[PDB]
RNA sequence: CGGCCGUAACUAUAACGGUCCUAAGGUAGCG
RNA sequence: GGUAGCUAAUACCGCAUAACGUCGCAAGACCAAAGAGGGCUCUUGCCAUCGGAUGUGCCCAGAUGGGAUUAGCUAGUAGGUGGGGUAACGGCUCACCUAGGCGACGAUCCCUAGCUGGUCUGAGAGGAUGACCAGCCACACUGGAACUGAGACACGGUCCAGACUCCUACGGGAGGCAGCAGUGGGGAAUAUUGCACAAUGGGCGCAAGCCUGAUGCAGCCAUGCCGCGUGUAUGAAGAAGCCCUUCGGGUUGUAAAGUACUUUCAGCGGGGAGGAAGGGAGUAAAGUUAAUACCUUUGCUCAUUGACGUUACCCGCAGAAGAAGCACCGGCUAACUCCGUGCCAGCAGCCGCGGUAAUACGGAGGGUGCAAGCGUUAAUCGGAAUUACUGGGCGUAAAGCGCACGCAGGCGGUUUGUUAAGUCAGAUGUGAAAUCCCCGGGCUCAACCUGGGAACUGCAUCUGAUACUGGCAAGCUUGAGUCUCGUAGAGGGGGGUAGAAUUCCAGGUGUAGCGGUGAAAUGCGUAGAGAUCUGGAGGAAUACCGGUGGCGAAGGCGGCCCCCUGGACGAAGACUGACGCUCAGGUGCGAAAGCGUGGGGAGCAAACAGGAUUAGAUACCCUGGUAGUCCACGCCGUAAACGAUGUCGACUUGGAGGUUGUGCGCGUGGCUUCCGGAGCUAACGCGUUAAGUCGACCGCCUGGGGAGUACGGCCGCAAGGUUAAAACUCAAAUGAAUUGACGGGGGCCCGCAGUCGUCAGCUCGUGUUGUGAAAUGUUGGGUUAAGUCCCGCAACGAGCGCAACAUGACGUCAACCCGGGCCUUGUACACACCGCCCGUCACACCAUGGGAGUGGGUUGCAAAAGAAGUAGGUAGCUUAACCUUCGGGAGGGCGCUUACCACUUUGUGAUUCAUGACUGGGGUGAAGUCGUAACAAGGUAACCGUAGGGGAACCUGCGGUUGGAUCA
């Protein structure tokens, strides 16, 4: 571009709203297939925010206690292998329980030290 | 149409280095001969000579030292399209200090040496190495 | 300016297929 | 609150005085004040005027977000004159006059936003940002208003209205934490209803002092930064217990224990700065003074002032005692093993990992990194030269408008003079402090605090310089243009005409077939076709010439003749004198299809019909055939409108052609084609007609999709064109080239035509070529059963195969037909054609367009409304100060009234957000249904525009493109 055109002409997360985490309210508990080349049953949820947007949510860690109903603070964090899943669960913050039977990330999963 | 007579002179330079030309001609006129002085006092071209008086035409002899050509760049810095001046303290240094750049001043046209000391800026011709 | 029956990896429906017959089986649009 | 009476002043009001004050040309006229305190004197206050200082009001220029899918906006509007108004200039206001003013240098409208010093990031230029600290602004429950005052249209003042909420005897009243603390609520999330005025500052006061949620401090919180601790030394028994192990051992690990020690910090007990300056007492002298008085100042001495605070800090006591975690270990990336699990459970920033020997999941052992933190998420800059000013691109990757003319704009050949706007130099003023940076200083160090400097890249003014750019003046001829003579040309528009051929019609001759295909059939024919001859009608196109030929801006243009007409080129001068180049917006031209009206209609031919083909065949093939193709006029405005290459100018080795001028075989112009050098390019290639080297200006690109789609605007008769997003989704999509494999590509050969296969292949070293994958050798000309051999050759040699003396090369299969060899070519294949892959349909989920409408926000216009306030007026009522002839008067107040105006009301638009039965496509999701459109000649070359048709990919017509294979 020439002087004179610039002269005339010059040179993931959106449910969050720019928090680091958000409370919300499951409104479905499910599992989903992940897509090729992966196979699971990845355990999700659609999630109505404080903000009044829904998302899908991911559960992380083995095994979960959540319900429709259930009050959840989601994370940023896309599951690759799920496509429109877009956050993540933080274990071990208000109804979301901490990951039973965890020793190693600990922190990750909301469980306290044995 | 042309409208760049100083860029032109340069390119007949950079042109007549790279294909071994003995000497290059062109239209002359006042500034280009500033300039051709500029560049034999500095040891860039070898000689220049006028001829004509309606139509002069500069000849600028062109130097080789080791078969290579001496003027290894030359590149116009303001043009017409963007007038490029700089105050004494912000004049160029070519190659680090190796090489040239072409100032007319308003005590004419010299090296960015002589401007600095001369403690002169001015609008900033060319490089030249 | 047509019937009949079947058919899709949850069901449902049938883009599809078969079969019969017609001078030709109603297109676009609308309902 | 009301009524009546009473009283004071530094409250209030005349009078006097009245000029370096106000008004006035002057003469003149006119305007003020307050006392109090200590012992006549001192101190302090009061009034006037002119200054200072400080603060504040006002004006101008530049700078300071986004949107043109906002282009016109404005009637006190722009200016003038006069009156009024303000502290003050001013449409500030009003009356009149003029018709202005603003706007593509973006007005108006819409959206977002407090601004700055700075802050974060960055090498810088930038980008992001404006919390804390400091400057400026604005606001104080919401809307409006003034009053008081030096100052307010006033956070903790007044009045009114409104929405809320609370007290009430129901008549009325009351309130405003966006001060500090605190409560509810919202939120992922942010603290005590603390102590003190001791210090600094502020208000009042002569002072003492009082007030001060400013401030100084304390509380809470790892929120950050910085410092310190959680021991130190020894210590092989290489103890157990781990964990791993080829059972040798290894490693944790000197780690632990044990044994010497140490005691910071925490706890407990004793000492102890500094933040305190001052203020209060009588005394000391001097200065004011009637005075050795009071007062003032400075000394003089004696008591005394700390919220923090059980302060910093110091000393002593006891004993390793009270004090280590978090993430990570597949690559990127520092750190690896075993066990459990078995595409599950799960991990994941990206690539990926997990289907029975997982360094990737989960645990353990070991290890790595950080450490009172560590991780995760969010957010900004960086890396990202990935918006490229510094600092990028556009032949094929995304990208040159289809082509031109041209206004604004950008740019401008050459000489002299002048100017001094740009530019440059110097000086002066300013650029707050803090911050950053440098050299120092202070807290034990550090963080932190702090002295001076540097910096603040800027802005303004003044004085100079004059090369370059600009302005002005005068030229110049080289760019550009005019004229004269001539040349070639399918350049354009109009009209005429010729010959060949097809079809049709009429008639003759003639008789059983014709036509068509891969083969058929439909069709035509004994009602005489087809064939052949004669005559006639009509339309459309111009064989040969004909050419990588010519002309045209592009689209395009082809018989011959005439008429009108445009451009190009050459020769030799003459002429004008920069008149130029480019061009957003604008305007024009613009293939084919298509559209409108009127004609025309031979041939051809979308649609359509029938016949075939096929599993089907809405196709390809056949027989027909309507629009259309043709003409006139108008519209459309698009094409692979392509050289996928914008226009103009300059410069830079060669070779061979074509075409068209021209000067003397030899020159010299124009246009054009092929090859190739340097150089350039990712490569392919381009290469004086550049994609090389430069300059001017324009257009355009910014991952693939969604989408050239939606919405809005404009245009169109319509078809549609043009301008042009977002949500959402993926980690690729893409270009060129390489090795294979494959082709219903080409050439040349072979075989009765465990495995491929006894097929003649498969490789390596060194050299050389290529940025590289790779290539060469091994290809080529011959010849052979044979990479057999010969000859050539950037290759030179060698190995395994062949051969020679049954023998199975390197490897493959996680064992005309068929098979195979060599060269070449296309490829979207690499799981290598048993490949890849397209669309409808079906299912699930996600975002989204349209949509009768439905509910809010904002706002234009036209009116209504009129609380309080201020101003103007004033029949009524009323009255402290002044005047009075004592009756009253002047002036004031109230009430009333008018003007302006908030709430609010009504009607009608605009815009935006939310939502909506139903409806449209879009995206995503291992293995669904229907076909097979594309990639090979993809089995009908593909694709572009357009039109019609069809379940779907698509098919067919017309024109266009090569980004098509084939030719032996
Ligand atoms: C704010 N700004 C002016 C935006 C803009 O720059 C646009 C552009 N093409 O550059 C618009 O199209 C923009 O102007 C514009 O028009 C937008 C839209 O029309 C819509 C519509 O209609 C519906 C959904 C989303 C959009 C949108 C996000 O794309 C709008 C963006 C607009
Ligand atoms: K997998
Ligand atoms: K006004
Ligand atoms: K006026
Ligand atoms: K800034
Ligand atoms: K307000
Ligand atoms: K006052
Ligand atoms: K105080
Ligand atoms: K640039
Ligand atoms: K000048
Ligand atoms: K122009
Ligand atoms: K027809
Ligand atoms: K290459
Ligand atoms: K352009
Ligand atoms: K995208
Ligand atoms: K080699
Ligand atoms: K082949
Ligand atoms: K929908
Ligand atoms: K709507
Ligand atoms: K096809
Ligand atoms: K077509
Ligand atoms: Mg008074
Ligand atoms: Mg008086
Ligand atoms: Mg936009
Ligand atoms: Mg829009
Ligand atoms: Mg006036
Ligand atoms: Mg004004
Ligand atoms: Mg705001
Ligand atoms: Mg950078
Ligand atoms: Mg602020
Ligand atoms: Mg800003
Ligand atoms: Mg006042
Ligand atoms: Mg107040
Ligand atoms: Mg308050
Ligand atoms: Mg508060
Ligand atoms: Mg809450
Ligand atoms: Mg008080
Ligand atoms: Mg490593
Ligand atoms: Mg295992
Ligand atoms: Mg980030
Ligand atoms: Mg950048
Ligand atoms: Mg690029
Ligand atoms: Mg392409
Ligand atoms: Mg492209
Ligand atoms: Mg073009
Ligand atoms: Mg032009
Ligand atoms: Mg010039
Ligand atoms: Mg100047
Ligand atoms: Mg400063
Ligand atoms: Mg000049
Ligand atoms: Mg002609
Ligand atoms: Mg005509
Ligand atoms: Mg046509
Ligand atoms: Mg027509
Ligand atoms: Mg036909
Ligand atoms: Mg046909
Ligand atoms: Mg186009
Ligand atoms: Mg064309
Ligand atoms: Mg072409
Ligand atoms: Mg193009
Ligand atoms: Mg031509
Ligand atoms: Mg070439
Ligand atoms: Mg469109
Ligand atoms: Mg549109
Ligand atoms: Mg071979
Ligand atoms: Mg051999
Ligand atoms: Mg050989
Ligand atoms: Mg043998
Ligand atoms: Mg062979
Ligand atoms: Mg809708
Ligand atoms: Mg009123
Ligand atoms: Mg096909
Ligand atoms: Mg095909
Ligand atoms: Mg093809
Ligand atoms: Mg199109
Ligand atoms: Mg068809």
């Amino acid at each position: 571009a020439t002087v004179n055109q610039l002269v005339r002409k010059p040179r993931n997360v959106p449910a969050l709203e720019a928090c680091p985490q958000k409370r919300g309210v499951c409104t479905r508990v499910y599992t989903t297939t992940p897509k090729k080349p992966n196979s699971a049953l990845r355990k999700v949820c659609r999630v109505r925010l404080t903000n009044g947007f829904e998302v899908t949510s991911y559960i992380g860690g083995e095994g979960h206690n959540l319900q429709e109903h259930s009050v959840i603070l989601i994370r940023g964090g896309r599951v690759k292998d799920l496509p429109g899943v877009r956050y993540h669960t933080v274990r071990g913050a208000l109804d979301c329980s901490g990951v039973k039977d965890r020793k190693q990330a600990r922190s990750k999963y909301g469980v306290k030290r044995p | 149409s042309m409208q760049d007579p100083i860029a032109d002179m340069l390119t007949r330079i950079r042109n007549g280095q790279a294909a071994n030309k003995a000497a290059v001609t062109m239209p002359s006129s006042k500034l280009k001969v500033a300039i051709a002085n500029v560049l034999k006092e500095e040891g860039f071209i070898e000689d220049f000579k006028v001829e004509g008086d309606t139509k002069p035409e500069l000849e600028l002899t062109l130097k080789y030292f080791q078969g290579k050509a001496v003027v290894e760049s030359i590149q116009r810095v303001s043009r017409p399209g963007l007038r490029i001046y700089k105050r004494k303290d912000e004049l160029p240094k070519v190659m680090a200090g190796l090489g040239i750049a072409v100032v007319s001043t308003s005590k004419g046209v010299m090296t960015d040496r002589a401007a600095r000391q001369a403690g002169l800026g001015g609008e900033i011709i060319c490089y030249v190495a």
